[PDB]
């Protein structure tokens, strides 16, 4: 596939896009739509994450990481559904702005699961 | 002077009573101790701020919260004292709170530029810093319809009459600059205004701590200078607020210089800010410095300046407990005392 | 680098607060759309492990760097490296666990 950038949207805390964007991030000019949608905390239901997570990792072709906020303990089912390949978006669960890295994490999930 | 009883005596006393409820320093260590954030709710409502922690449920209860009641505690208590005050104290009040009003009009600036559902911004605006027009900035979109919502029915017009031509911004960063650049001509306000309507020891206080906070901006805008291709020495020294102490012996030999080694060796022509430029850290002993300031100021215990003096301590000491709530709850015990407690 | 992404990544997030801390409020919303492409980006990946061509994303930083920095206080660009260098530990994470799929 070609070059592109990650991305960070899980409803639990966008704090963890304003505190990455500083060294990475990602829009789209071209699109104008800002490729790093913010997670809005919890102030939006879960049908527009799921279907700002399709849009990047289904309809775009360019491939990069993904990252996901404290949600990612909450959307596991869509996570494992989505995870079928590293590509276009390998997806992430970074702490956030709360501890949030424990054995629920969907990729520790399948690492536990085969180990 | 023996005047200021007669329009601010009861301002003063109430402000100074409000002072006097600070964090006590053994108050603070036993705080962080209690790193669990349950425990430092309780600590806190130990703490004379009140059963403010009580008030939220303990399962939201973090250390956004904690700086949420803190800032609501600032907000209402500043409301209180501005309300129960007229005439020069009222302005002082007005002023300060036009400081904040400053970053609360350049929040206002973004979703004009580029459409950002001012909704948001508006559920989000800095308290201290309400603008009345705030609301009709929100619905403007083109810039110069802003400019107009903004130079009409806004407070701050006269910042926006000495700069701001059209307010394009298509090359001129919001926070870098616009904001900086109102932020000067707001200093240069309050600056003239204390020397020609405050009374000393007050007049004094306020032209020293007014210098402090210039130069802590001039200093800002050196460190950022290296880092940008844009602002240029040129539009540094406009970027500058042209006041205060180091003015102009430091302050025009720092905006003329461009190299990293011009921003320290600029600090050294002063005495105050020696070592500022060569060890530890900008911001950190900025705040230092500007507590010690803000005691010195509380120490005249009869002048304006008090008031200026508690808004600024008790911010560093909203600084200081989301420092300790942020490294205790979430668990970063290496610098829980870089906050300052000397209060 | 699960367990980094909890301890480092914490000290990043730290980084960010104090960076707030200097300008004393959140800057989130300022970074909000700041710009197009910060200084980062995924090349492709291409390698070959043990006989398989494992795709581990080899990510480098973009060219045009620190093009969304130069805001607020000084904090703003020890806030940026430290994103970055957070970011090269996630680009490692992501090529491990693009490894771990393939």
């Amino acid at each position: 596939a070609e070059k592109r950038t990650l991305i960070a949207v899980i409803a639990d805390e966008d704090t963890t896009t304003g505190l990455l964007l500083a060294g990475i991030g990602q829009i789209t000019p071209e699109t104008q739509e800002k490729n790093f949608f913010v997670y809005q905390e919890g102030k939006t239901t879960k049908e527009e994450i799921t279907d700002k997570f399709n849009h990047f990792t289904e309809e775009r072709d360019d491939i990069a990481i993904l990252l996901i906020n404290q949600h990612i303990a909450e959307n596991i089912r869509a996570r494992v559904d989505s995870f079928t390949n590293a590509f276009p978006a390998i997806l992430e669960i970074p702490s956030k702005d709360h501890p949030y890295d424990p054995e629920k994490d969907s990729v520790l999930k399948r690492v536990r699961k085969l180990f | 002077g023996v005047y200021f009883n007669i329009d601010n005596g009861f301002i003063e006393g109430v402000v100074r009573g409000y002072r006097n409820g600070l964090l006590s320093n053994n108050q603070y260590i036993n705080l962080t101790q209690c790193d669990t954030l349950e425990d430092l709710k309780l600590q806190l409502s130990s703490t004379d701020y009140g059963n403010f922690l009580s008030s939220v449920s303990s399962e939201s209860l973090t250390t956004s919260l904690i700086q949420e009641y803190a800032s609501s505690k600032l907000y209402h208590e500043f409301n209180y004292i501005r309300d129960q005050s007229s005439g020069s104290t009222r302005k002082f009040m007005d002023y300060i709170t036009y400081g904040y009003m400053i970053d609360n009009v350049a929040l206002m600036i973004t979703g004009t530029i580029h459409d950002r559902d001012k909704g948001e911004i508006l559920q989000r605006c800095h308290p201290l810093g309400w603008f009345d027009t705030l609301p009709t900035l929100s619905v403007a979109t083109d810039l110069e319809s802003l400019y107009e919502t903004v130079l009409v029915d806004t407070p701050l017009a006269p910042y926006f009459k000495n700069c701001f031509d059209t307010a394009e911004e298509l090359d001129d960063m919001n926070i870098e600059i616009i904001r900086n650049k109102l932020y000067k001509a707001y200093l240069e306000d309050f600056y003239n205004f204390v020397t020609e309507e405050i009374p000393e020891p007050a007049k004094e206080c306020m032209q020293t701590l007014l210098g402090f906070e210039a130069d802590r901006r001039s200093i800002n805008i050196a460190l950022n200078s290296l880092q940008s291709s844009d602002i240029d020495p040129d539009l540094k020294s406009d970027l500058l607020p042209n006041i205060g102490k180091l003015y102009p012996l430091a302050t025009f030999h720092l905006a003329q210089a461009q190299d990293f080694e011009g921003v320290r060796a600029a600090l050294a022509n002063v005495y105050e800010y020696r070592g500022f430029l060569e060890t530890g850290n900008l911001e950190d002993h900025f705040y230092q410095l500007e507590m010690e300031l803000c005691r010195d100021a509380f120490t005249q215990q009869f002048a304006i300046s008090t008031v200026w003096a508690w808004m600024k301590s008790k911010e560093q000491e909203v600084r200081n407990i989301t420092w300790i709530a942020e490294c205790i709850a979430q668990n970063q015990r290496e610098r829980i005392n870089n906050y300052i407690s000397v209060y | 680098a699960k367990q980094k992404m909890g301890r480092v990544m914490q000290t990043a997030a730290f980084s960010l607060a104090e960076v707030s801390y200097a300008t004393g409020e959140n800057i989130g919303y300022q970074v909000q759309e700041s710009v197009s492409t910060a200084r980062f980006k995924v090349r492709a990946r291409q390698e070959n492990v043990s006989g398989v061509y494992l795709s581990q994303f080899e990510s480098y930083i973009d060219p045009e760097i620190n093009d969304f920095r130069l805001t607020g206080l000084g904090r703003g660009g020890q806030q940026v490296q430290r994103a970055k260098e957070i970011y090269s530990r996630a680009v490692e994470t992501l090529v491990e666990l693009a490894s771990l799929q393939t």
